[PDB]
């Protein structure tokens, strides 16, 4: 039996643990998504990596799942361990507005989902969930919010992330253009656009192949979209145009 | 060797190694010796001091009024088997009044000694015993052993250099039944004083005795009490 | 209920009332209270009719199993078994008593009772709320060695004695024969009832 | 006496990629061919039901499978463990009806068997399924097709292949295929894709295939197949 | 209640009222007692509403996952044995008079299981509070045999009677007529009582009803 | 790059990299452990069971010694296989068929209880702990609906109905033969059926045997009992087939 | 005729050629063991065994490898007798479940069917070994008749007239198919089983021996008893004079 | 009785492409009155309503727990929950406790998303669901509602006289019970818009 055994929460000699490393090389080779954090709102814009004409487009989203009222996350990584822990983060959302009767504050939601992958890491002697997830949301205590998941189930607040492919190309990307306590919506859409153009694989970019979800605060309500096509399109186009506009 | 890491593979010769390897820490253990006549069963054991500083080791348990125990390995085994057969005896008592015939406590722990062997992340039993005890069918001499193999014996010797001890009493094995019980403790300890080396024999600290039978309870005499057992020695000869 | 079974020597005949009631009131005036168990082994159903086929189930699932098990048709001696079995281990749960006869190589016909989880054969047994009312016939009737068509007489006479006293009794009687050769199923009817006093 | 095994069978590499998932993936890119078309105003799922032996008697076991009365089942790689998978996507399609008193939404019955092929790549002791699910369902007046895989993952399309020659039939399928078919055209570039990685002549018995509608799912009987087969 | 069951030559017919009471007020008027198992099989329910709702339904969902792993016509003696068993499980807890009623390929068959989980196998059967009534009407009238429109009208008849006669029963006469070939639901096949009509009309001109506060969300 | 391995994948039911289950294959090879060939055929009016009847010694009672087995009246059973492997699968498929009975009323399909004991098979294939049955079950049987069946499980799960059927050692050579006897269309009879598969094991193997040597049991329209037919009647389409 | 490292650690995993070799391993523990015999009479069954002495300290009567599993069925054990009697302690719950549950006593081809099945569920699992002997069951009915079957670690059992298990299990199934076994009464079957254990036995290799004998037949009323000191005596003297 | 502890009145109307919804605003413990604005309707969505009468307690448990499963419903599927699938959901829910029931009688009233059609439908405190073309009552005066509905309600009421009349309704079958009261509410239910209006009821 211990001869089949692959021994996943262990610890290796350097002190670090192999099956959440090789979790993360699994991230990287998924799609790229960011999250950008704004005055008057924060979004989430993710690569699409199931494209082909012979889709069927079904529902509002690939990558953008609604957890909750007031809270959205973005996945990179195995799309199944992505569902369970998705839906998971929906079952705990509410189950703390059953037992409070208001909506879970953001850190609280993203700490709950990280106890159980990091429960992995430690017993049971599973392979850990080989997933990275960006939540963004608005809570009563700190307002317009953006968190980093880890597959080790370490977490951490960000003004600006990205997580998948190219990743650390797209943070320092983010770091010289991001525009601390004076970026608003319209300024993070198009700096997203921008970090997707330069990082992205097929290089001209496409309405097909990249899904943006924008959270913003709206007549007292928290109000969650996906943008349509003929928005991308439009955020597309903007950046095309100023990229004709930088020669002389 | 990869047959033997665990109980449950067998070697392609046929043979369990876990077993043998258990069967090893039986030998290493220091000698003990039993013996029975036509009225009595006498237990016979060799205290062991790993210095001088420390005391000797308790060899011979009680179980019940009608049978005792001399132990072969491992301690906690030895501790865990006779806290089993106490409690088989105490169930027995409990339930019917009478003391349980010694054939079928042994046949106990065949069958519990046994489960263990064939269990994968279980082992075998590190120890062996002799078991003397006294009921309907008169005295008795009992062997158990890491494999759950056990033997109805007329005298027997296990632990270190206890071939010496068995060849002694397989000469005078004719001799026990008419024996009178001093004949009979003195037949068990020329018997364990062939175990040690010719250096040294059987003192007062390093001899504990376990008696059964017709008489009396079992009985463990072990500093002051066992002297006069000793006293009235035929000398060691070569 | 009134049920009935006699043991003669090729084999046993088994009677039956074709009445079940809930209350004063009938719910099934024919109802046939002679279950198989297995080919040549059946029971008479008494008591609480859910308990009652429940256990009737249980015994014919059992028996088929230990049937094939053993290659040879189950031993009227097992059949009884199994159903007292399952009446003494819920006694207080299941409500019924079921007469057990039939047929086996081994020991010819045979009659069993089984009421409240024991165990015992008779030359002839009767159970039922409506057995009260033909203990004396019976006692006063019988004589061992009785043909096929005696027994078959017997049984018929008795229950028809029950159920014109007894009000949980009614409908018509069922009678099986069972035998080496096989089962006998037969129906009497209002019309055929042997008459006897009636004011 | 038994107790199974408590540790993941399918672990991360260095590369970071499980692949017990991938090696189960090639269980069903070697399996028999099957297609599905999403038909405007219906579906069909066809299979390459070829026993290799006229010993065999085509009508006792099938390939495409009812799971409701508006939903149906084909699979490329193993029998056994797709017959498993029916089971279970039968008796969530009847949990889901029990509460709702509602035929399952094709999308949420999908979830919930994808659900549980995500478990056999996580829980000890197992191997993942050695099967990729094609469903077909019609509900809210809409043809749905999906795709559930080893992995977990599930895909809708609006028309796909797999097995052997799976890329060939897509590429196939990107040329032939066009939106807007009639249910009964779909039937026909659903053989024709079966025909492409064919192998031998086809009759009625050597391929199976089913379709779904407005008046639920049906698989074909041997008679309908013989007059699409010309 | 009033619900009944009747064999005739070419196959089966049940019957039911369309009668629901809360304490003894008519909660529904128009309520379904027939109960779709198989396409060819079909039971009434008396008694606990929400039990003989729950039961049948718990019974079609095993019928069709029964049908479905077969591929094979529902044998009507499979849906009274699972009925049975169910219901003997819970000792009569779960209120559900079933009269199950359908075609198999052995012929037409009717029978009748009671919460306890006690079967029997009959020609004709009644159950409810109305049973009573029915049983009435069969027993005076039920012939081997009969023609479907002959089995059609006693039926009514029997349950007509339960209707007028018990005041746990009325609405409707809900049918269901089982054959060889096929099923047809007669849903209020016969209609006994009418007062839909009358002479009163109590309107209220926008403004009688005092108000003190007004909301409107727009949508 | 066909037939290549990495990790465990030949020691327990886990994917090669090519996606193949090497315990189930060994599983298969240890049918013909047994070394004996198992046939049978289906005609209009019955199925037909045969088998080689070795026994090495007089010592051995030769009444036990049978891979004929009865599950049902109306279903019977050919084994190949590993003795004890077919014996359990039997007495599962035993509890199977009652089990079937008792929740639903009436006499199992030979087709369900073959995939039914197929699921069970799955089982064995999926979880790592325990070993798949060396074993081959061939059930016959006739369906009051669908006429006479011949149905056959793998320790692969895999299951199937046929108009003819080998298992064990020569299948593959026996199946060729069938084949051909099936191409040309005869009068599928009852002698025709017994023959058929008594002559297919006769030429494969090369024996011309006594009625002692082998085993054979039917299903008939007429009469749905499953039974063996024992030397005497054995002896008689012996006999009957050198006229 | 072995597999190395990897194809016979475990019961739960097949050989490339389709064997389970942790059951032959396990088969060969029984053809190390000293040589159980067993021989169906006209009227009954005898049991005889050979039992090497290991030392002269042990009790005549000592290991007891013939069994009364029920007061109508006995066994006789070959291989690690440890394993021989969990089985003997399975077979006599067997029996006993039975009459529990029929009322009567167990049809011996049912017992032997029953206790295989259990041998069988230990060749199966990683978490388990298969048992380490064979052993035999004998019984007598007016009903039933004279009966004998073997079952081996495999879970396979089958019916005898004459059967051996152990290190001669060859040399002894030879020298029983000279007897005309369908036609001797169990009286002289005794003295005929006497002289095979002393044929078959090794007084070269191994050291010495006892013969243990067992009854299940007419003379013992259907009961499974041991073979008195007297008529075994008078067969042990057959065996001595008759091996010339 | 156990209903009776806490009384209250829950009332459900249809009218031409619309429906109405009405309670009673008490909370109240046998002999006393504790609370004069306490909810009993609660929006399941926007078109879709439950009223809930009986067990204090029961009536917000079950309206927390329904809503648990409503987000859950509206967030695996793409879509906002149809009328009879709600009926449905509330019926599971109050059936799993079938041998220890939530002492609550829930009344749903609504629009169909996308269809526009009115539904309206009571249940039992175990799961049994009644669904009509007319009007739905529960709570301790469903005598009194039952009397004024039959004698009130109309086939095609325009939003304009549907409130009126539901409110009529409730406003005198509520003056006929001690344990209903202390105002109520009435939420009419159009496709453009929802009109929520507190009554100028009996205070005693
Ligand atoms: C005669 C006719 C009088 O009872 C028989 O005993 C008959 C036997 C029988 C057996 C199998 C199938 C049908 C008929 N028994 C009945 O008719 C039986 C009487 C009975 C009811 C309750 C009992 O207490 C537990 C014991 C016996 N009738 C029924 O069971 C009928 C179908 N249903 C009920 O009466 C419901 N009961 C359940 C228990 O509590 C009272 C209401
Ligand atoms: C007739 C009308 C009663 O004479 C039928 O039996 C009918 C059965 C039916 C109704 C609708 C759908 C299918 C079948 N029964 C009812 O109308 C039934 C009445 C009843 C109340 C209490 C009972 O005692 C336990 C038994 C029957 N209707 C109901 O169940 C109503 C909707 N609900 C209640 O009365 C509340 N019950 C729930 C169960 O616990 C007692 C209170
Ligand atoms: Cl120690
Ligand atoms: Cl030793
Ligand atoms: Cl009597
Ligand atoms: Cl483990
Ligand atoms: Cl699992
Ligand atoms: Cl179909
Ligand atoms: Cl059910
Ligand atoms: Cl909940
Ligand atoms: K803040
Ligand atoms: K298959």
């Amino acid at each position: 039996s211990r001869r089949y055994d692959s021994r996943t929460t262990i610890f290796s000699p350097e002190g670090r643990l192999y099956q959440v490393e090789y979790a993360m090389e699994a991230i990287g080779h998924a799609g790229t998504c960011l999250g950008i954090l704004a005055n008057d709102g924060v979004l989430l814009a993710a690569e699409r990596r199931n494209i082909h004409k012979l889709l069927d487009e079904v529902f509002f989203s690939e990558k953008i799942y609604k957890l909750n009222e007031d809270m959205a996350c973005s996945v990179a990584g195995i799309t199944s361990d992505a569902n369970v822990l998705t839906n998971e983060l929906r079952l705990i959302a509410q189950r703390y507005l059953l037992q409070y009767q208001e909506p879970i504050p953001c850190e609280q939601l993203v700490t709950a989902l990280c106890d159980i992958k990091q429960a992995y890491t430690q017993f049971g002697g599973k392979r850990p969930f080989g997933v990275s997830l960006l939540y963004i949301g608005w809570d009563k205590h700190y307002g317009f919010q953006l968190y980093q998941s880890d597959p080790s189930g370490n977490y951490g607040g960000w003004k600006a992330t990205c997580i998948g492919n190219n990743s650390a190309a797209a943070v320092s990307m983010l770091k010289q253009d991001y525009k601390e306590g004076e970026m608003t919506l319209k300024s993070a859409l198009a700096l997203a656009v921008k970090v997707l153009n330069k990082t992205m694989d097929v290089s001209k970019l496409s309405a097909e192949k990249v899904e943006i979800a924008t959270l913003t605060r709206e007549s007292g309500k928290t109000v969650i979209r996906v943008l349509k096509q003929k928005e991308v399109e439009q955020l597309i186009k903007k950046h095309e145009e100023e990229e004709a506009k930088a020669e002389r | 060797n990869q047959y033997d890491n665990d109980v449950t593979v067998w070697s392609p010769q046929g043979r369990i190694h876990q077993i043998e390897y258990a069967m090893e820490a039986v030998k290493q253990g220091s000698a003990t010796v039993g013996l029975k006549s036509k009225t009595h069963a006498v237990l016979v054991a060799l205290k062991r001091a790993q210095s001088e500083l420390a005391a000797h080791q308790k060899k011979i348990l009680h179980v019940d009024n009608h049978i005792g125990i001399s132990i072969a390995g491992l301690t906690a085994d030895a501790r865990l088997l006779c806290n089993f057969m106490r409690q088989e005896c105490l169930d027995s008592r409990f339930v019917f009044d009478r003391p349980l015939p010694v054939s079928r406590l042994v046949s106990l722990i065949g069958s519990k000694t046994q489960i263990p062997t064939q269990r994968y992340g279980r082992r075998p039993y590190g120890v062996g015993l002799l078991i003397a005890g006294y009921d309907d069918m008169g005295p008795h001499i009992f062997q158990t052993c890491p494999s759950a193999n056990y033997f109805d014996c007329r005298a027997m010797s296990i632990g270190a250099r206890s071939q010496s001890a068995r060849t002694y009493l397989e000469r005078h094995m004719s001799e026990f039944m008419e024996c009178n019980l001093d004949e009979l403790v003195k037949h068990g300890l020329r018997a364990l004083r062939e175990t040690l080396p010719a250096e040294q024999d059987l003192t007062t600290k390093n001899v504990s005795i376990g008696i059964v039978g017709k008489d009396l309870e079992f009985t463990i005499y072990d500093d002051d009490d066992v002297s006069p057992f000793l006293d009235g020695l035929e000398e060691r000869p070569q | 209920t009134t049920i009935m079974a006699v043991e003669f020597d090729g084999g046993v005949v088994v009677g039956s009332d074709s009445r079940v009631s809930a209350g004063t009131a009938v719910v099934n005036r024919v109802f046939d209270k002679l279950s198989p168990l297995h080919q040549r082994i059946f029971c008479a159903l008494s008591g609480s009719a859910a308990d009652a086929q429940a256990i009737a189930d249980m015994a014919a699932y059992q028996l088929e199993l230990h049937g094939l098990e053993l290659e040879e048709p189950p031993l009227v001696l097992a059949a009884a078994n199994v159903v007292k079995n399952i009446s003494y281990k819920y006694r207080e749960d299941l409500l019924a008593h079921l007469i057990v006869a039939g047929w086996d190589q081994r020991e010819g016909g045979q009659v069993y009772g089984t009421m409240g989880g024991m165990l015992i054969r008779q030359p002839f047994t009767i159970g039922g709320s409506g057995s009260s009312y033909i203990y004396g016939y019976v006692d006063a009737a019988y004589k061992p060695g009785m043909t096929p068509e005696e027994c078959r007489r017997f049984t018929t006479n008795a229950i028809t004695l029950a159920m014109n006293r007894d009000g949980s009794s009614g409908g018509v009687i069922y009678l099986v024969t069972i035998t080496a050769a096989g089962v006998d199923h037969r129906v009497i009817l209002g019309d055929e009832l042997p008459k006897f006093y009636d004011e | 006496a038994k107790r199974g095994y408590s540790f993941s069978l399918t672990t991360f590499s260095p590369s970071g990629k499980l692949v017990q998932i991938e090696y189960a993936l090639a269980a069903v890119a070697g399996g028999a061919p099957s297609v599905g078309i999403k038909a405007a105003n219906g579906v069909v799922l066809a299979t390459e039901k070829k026993q290799k032996s006229i010993l065999y008697d085509e009508r006792s076991v099938h390939k495409v499978e009812p799971i409701t009365k508006h939903i149906g089942l084909v699979y490329s790689g193993m029998g056994p463990d797709y017959r498993v998978l029916v089971h279970r996507a039968r008796k969530l399609a009847q949990q889901y009806y029990l509460v709702y008193q509602e035929p399952i939404p094709t999308a949420q019955l999908v979830q919930r068997v994808a659900s549980v092929m995500q478990e056999y790549t996580q829980s000890g002791g197992v191997r993942p399924f050695g099967v990729s699910l094609l469903i077909c369902g019609w509900n809210e007046g809409r043809p749905y097709l999906f795709q559930s895989d080893p992995s977990g993952a599930y895909f809708a399309w609006k028309a796909t292949a797999m097995g052997k020659n799976y890329v060939n039939g897509k590429t196939f399928l990107e040329k032939r295929y066009n939106e807007d078919l009639e249910l009964e055209d779909a039937i026909h570039t659903a053989i024709l894709t079966l025909k492409e990685s064919f192998e031998g002549q086809m009759t009625e018995d050597n391929i199976e295939v089913g379709i779904c509608n407005e008046a639920g799912f049906r698989r074909l009987t041997p008679t309908e197949v013989r007059d699409y087969l010309a | 209640t009033t619900i009944a069951g009747l064999v005739f030559r070419d196959g089966v017919i049940l019957g039911a009222d369309t009668r629901a009471t809360n304490d003894s007020v008519v909660a529904d008027k128009s309520c379904e007692k027939i109960h779709f198992i198989a396409p060819k099989i079909y039971c009434c329910g008396a008694g606990v509403a929400a039990d003989t709702e729950m039961t049948t339904r718990m019974a079609a969902s095993k019928m069709e996952l029964h049908a479905l792993s077969t591929g094979r016509e529902p044998r009507v003696a499979t849906v009274t044995r699972i009925l049975r068993q169910t219901l003997f499980r819970y000792q009569g807890h779960v209120g559900a008079s079933l009269v199950v009623g359908g075609v198999d390929l052995n012929g037409p068959q009717l029978y009748e299981v009671h919460p306890h989980g006690s079967y029997s196998r009959l020609p004709f059967t009644a159950l409810g509070s109305g049973q009573g009534a029915a049983v009435a009407l069969l027993e005076d009238r039920f012939q081997p045999n009969m023609t479907l429109e002959a089995a059609q009208e006693l039926l009514v008849e029997a349950i007509t009677a339960g209707i007028l006669s018990d005041l746990g029963s009325g609405g409707n006469v809900d049918a269901c007529v089982i054959t060889a070939g096929g099923a047809k639901l007669q849903r209020a096949l016969s209609t006994p009582t009418e007062p839909v009509q009358r002479a009163g009309r109590y309107r209220f001109a926008p403004g009688t009803t005092p108000v003190l506060t007004r909301e409107v969300r727009p949508l | 790059s066909r037939g290549s391995s990495a990790g465990f994948d030949r020691h327990i039911t886990i994917f090669s990299p090519e996606g193949r289950l090497y315990q189930v294959e060994y599983a298969f090879k240890a049918i013909n452990q047994g070394g004996l060939t198992s046939v049978a055929v289906r005609g209009k009016d019955c199925a037909v069971i045969v088998t080689q009847k070795k026994v090495p010694d007089k010592l051995l009672d030769s009444s036990t010694v049978t891979h004929l087995f009865k599950i049902t009246e109306s279903i019977g059973c050919v084994m190949t296989g590993m003795t004890a492997d077919s014996r359990s699968q039997v007495q599962r498929a035993r509890y199977e068929a009652a089990n079937w009975k008792y929740k639903y009323g009436y006499e199992i399909p030979v087709d369900m209880l073959c995939k039914r004991i197929a699921d069970i098979s799955q089982v064995y294939t999926q979880n790592a702990e325990m070993r798949p049955l060396g074993c081959c079950m061939i059930l016959i049987g006739i369906d009051e609906e669908q006429g006479p069946q011949v149905y056959k499980c793998d320790p692969a799960g895999y299951y199937c109905g046929f108009k003819a059927t080998a298992a064990g050692v020569k299948q593959t050579e026996s199946t060729s033969f069938l084949e051909k006897k099936v191409k040309k269309k005869f009068d599928w009879t009852f002698e025709q059926t017994v023959e058929t598969a008594i002559t297919c094991l006769s030429t494969v193997l090369s024996i011309d045997f006594k009625p002692s040597e082998i085993e054979v049991g039917v299903v008939t329209v007429e009469n749905p009992k499953f039974r063996i037919l024992t030397e005497a009647e054995i002896d008689a389409h012996l006999v009957a087939l050198a006229e | 005729s072995s597999i190395g490292t990897g194809y016979d650690l475990s019961a739960s995993t097949f050989s490339p050629d389709g064997r389970v070799f942790q059951v032959e391993y396990a088969m060969k523990a029984v053809e190390n063991s000293s040589t159980a015999i067993g021989i169906r009479c006209k009227d009954g069954v005898v049991f005889g065994v050979e039992k090497l002495v290991l030392s002269k300290l042990y009790e005549e009567g000592s290991n007891k490898r013939l069994f009364n599993v029920d007061r109508h069925v006995g066994m006789a054990v070959a291989g690690l007798l440890a394993d021989a009697r969990s089985l003997a302690d399975i077979a006599r719950e067997e029996a006993s479940n039975f009459r529990s549950n029929f009322g009567y006593n167990i049809p011996l081809k049912h017992l032997a069917d029953r206790v295989a099945m259990y041998v069988h569920a230990y060749t199966l699992y990683s978490a388990v070994r298969p048992f380490g002997c064979s052993f035999m069951l004998g019984s007598y009915s007016a009903n039933d008749g004279a009966q004998l079957y073997m079952i081996d670690p495999s879970g396979v059992s089958y019916g005898y007239w004459g059967c051996a298990i152990g290190k001669a299990r060859q040399a002894a199934k030879t020298e029983i198919e000279k007897l005309q076994m369908k036609e001797m009464t169990c009286r002289d079957v005794v003295k005929e089983v006497a002289k095979i254990i002393y044929i078959v036995h090794d007084e070269v290799k191994d050291k010495a021996f006892e013969l243990e004998l067992s009854w299940v037949g007419e003379l013992t009323k259907g009961r499974h008893e041991i073979v008195p000191k007297d008529i075994r005596e008078e067969a042990e003297k057959y065996a001595k004079e008759s091996l010339k | 009785s156990i209903m009776s502890y806490n009384g209250g009145a829950v009332m459900a109307m249809k009218g031409k492409n619309c429906v109405a919804i009405a309670a009673d605003r008490r909370f109240g413990i046998q002999a006393q009155m504790v609370t004069t604005d306490f909810q009993k309707i609660f929006p399941m969505g926007d078109r879709l309503y439950i009223g809930l009468a009986g067990l204090a307690t029961d009536v917000q448990t079950v309206a927390q727990r329904l809503k648990f499963r409503l987000n859950l419903y509206e967030l695996k599927e793409g879509r906002q929950i149809k009328p009879y699938t709600l009926m449905s959901m509330v019926a599971n829910l109050l059936y799993e406790k079938r041998f220890g029931p939530y002492y609550t009688e829930p009344v749903i009233a609504g629009l169909d998303p996308k269809t526009f059609k009115p539904f309206i439908c009571s249940l039992d405190l175990i799961g049994c669901p009644m669904v009509t073309d007319d009007f739905v009552v529960s709570g301790t005066c469903s005598e009194q509602m039952y009397g004024m509905c039959e004698s009130l309600w109309e086939p095609n009421m325009d939003p304009e006289h549907l409130f009126e009349t539901i409110s009529q309704a409730m406003l005198n079958a509520v003056d006929r019970d001690a344990v209903s009261g202390m105002g109520v509410i009435v939420h009419v239910i159009e496709k453009d818009k929802i009109t929520t209006r507190t009554l100028k009821a009996r205070m005693d």
